[PDB]
């Protein structure tokens, strides 16, 4: 439940929360996940745009 | 007799070999993208020369 304005407000902040960092390293791997599977999908540059 | 065979059971025809339809080749090829520029800032004109 993380937008990108709160991701790198929260990043700058020194992990000064109790589940949100939780909820950013969720957020965290669910971009690892989606790049991993792009990867091996070998999904090209124009088809992800 | 009924299935038009030898006394051992042996086929009178001989079976066809039924030659298969082979696999194929698979070929790719390149994909393009286009973009734009970004927005030309305006100089802060200094003093030197």
């Amino acid at each position: 439940g993380l937008d990108i304005a709160g991701f790198m407000t929260l990043v700058l902040k020194e992990s000064l929360n109790a589940n949100e960092t939780t909820q950013l390293v969720q957020f965290c791997h669910v971009m690892a996940q989606l790049s991993l599977s792009v990867q091996t999908l070998r999904l090209s540059e124009a088809e992800l745009s | 007799l009924r299935h038009n065979l030898s006394i051992d059971g042996q086929p009178l025809s001989l079976a066809i070999y039924a030659e298969p339809t082979d696999p194929k080749a698979l070929l790719t090829s390149m994909v393009q993208a286009s973009q734009g520029g970004s927005a030309v800032l305006p100089g802060t004109l200094s003093l030197y020369r």
